[PDB]
Formats: C-alpha cells, sequence, structure tokens
C-alpha cells in the first residue's frame, strides 16, 4: 500500500543520481541550483538553502540518499497546490500544447544530463499514461504525482 | 522510473 518495493527504491536511486552531479552521495544547494536552472526555475542562494531545509532531516547542509527516499516516500502520499503541479507540468510540455510527448521528455531529461535511448522514453511515458494515446496530459501527471 | 516524479517532487520544494 504505503510501502515502496525494492525496484521503486533502485528507481529513486538511480533519479538522486540526476541531481547528485558528482556523485559523492549528497545533493548540495549548488547541485540543486543547476537542476532548478535546468528545468527554467531561478531559485535564490536563500531559497535553494530553504528547499535542501525541508528536506534536510539531519541539519547537516546536504540531502543524502535516505533523506530523499524519505521526502518521496512523503511526496508520493500527498497533495500539492493545483499551482505547483501546474508549474511541474509546465517543464515538460515545452510546446504548451496539453500533452507530454516521448520528445519533450527526451528534451528535459537530456538538459538534466541524462543518456536516454527512446525505449527508455516511451516506457517512461507508458507508466504515466492512463488513456493510452502515448502521451501525458495534465490529469494523468497529477495523479502520478 | 522516478525521474518525472522526482523532478516534480523537486518543485515542490520550491
Ligand atoms: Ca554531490
Ligand atoms: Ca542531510
Ligand atoms: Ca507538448
Ligand atoms: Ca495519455
Amino acid at each position: 500500500a504505503d510501502q515502496l518495493t525494492e525496484e521503486q527504491i533502485a528507481e529513486f536511486k538511480e533519479a538522486f543520481s540526476l541531481f547528485d552531479k558528482d556523485g559523492d552521495g549528497t545533493i548540495t544547494t549548488k547541485e540543486l541550483g543547476t537542476v532548478m536552472r535546468s528545468l527554467g526555475q531561478n531559485p535564490t542562494e536563500a531559497e535553494l538553502q530553504d528547499m535542501i531545509n525541508e528536506v534536510d532531516a539531519d541539519g547537516n547542509g546536504t540531502i543524502d540518499f535516505p533523506e530523499f527516499l524519505t521526502m518521496m516516500a512523503r511526496k508520493m502520499k500527498d497533495t500539492d497546490s493545483e499551482e505547483e503541479i501546474r508549474e511541474a507540468f509546465r517543464v515538460f510540455d515545452k510546446d504548451g500544447n496539453g500533452y507530454i510527448s516521448a520528445a519533450e521528455l527526451r528534451h528535459v531529461m537530456t538538459n538534466l544530463g541524462e543518456k536516454l535511448t527512446d525505449e527508455e522514453v516511451d516506457e517512461m511515458i507508458r507508466e504515466a499514461d492512463i488513456d493510452g494515446d502515448g502521451q501525458v496530459n495534465y490529469e494523468e501527471f497529477v495523479q502520478m504525482m | 522510473s522516478k525521474y518525472i516524479t522526482t523532478i516534480a517532487g523537486v518543485m515542490t520544494l520550491s
């Protein structure tokens, strides 16, 4: 129910590496800012510290994998403001048409430094797609969060 | 994959 499996853990660990650019096992504010800006955002140094802070359970300044996994376990359960998820959707939906295509996901992942085959891309779409049109619309993006 | 969910998850921290 509320339980992440062995493979769900491995997928989160993989995701964690997107943010941990140097693979030292911690996300710094600097690494967060570079991810944020690669997604069209522009947080300030203080905003980046606030972000880290909501997640930084041990107060050491960085996010390790356990802290990341904790935040993700929790975010899987909770519901966000319509406009928090709307802003997230807009990063993927580059042409504003209301549908995240495989190409748009490929663009976002590439800009994030990620090496994706289009069987890996189609499969990501496959998981989020509810109606079967081969794209991700807003409703399906919501349900996914 | 948990890329999209974590990207959105991180967005939400802001
Ligand atoms: Ca790092
Ligand atoms: Ca920490
Ligand atoms: Ca689109
Ligand atoms: Ca769909």
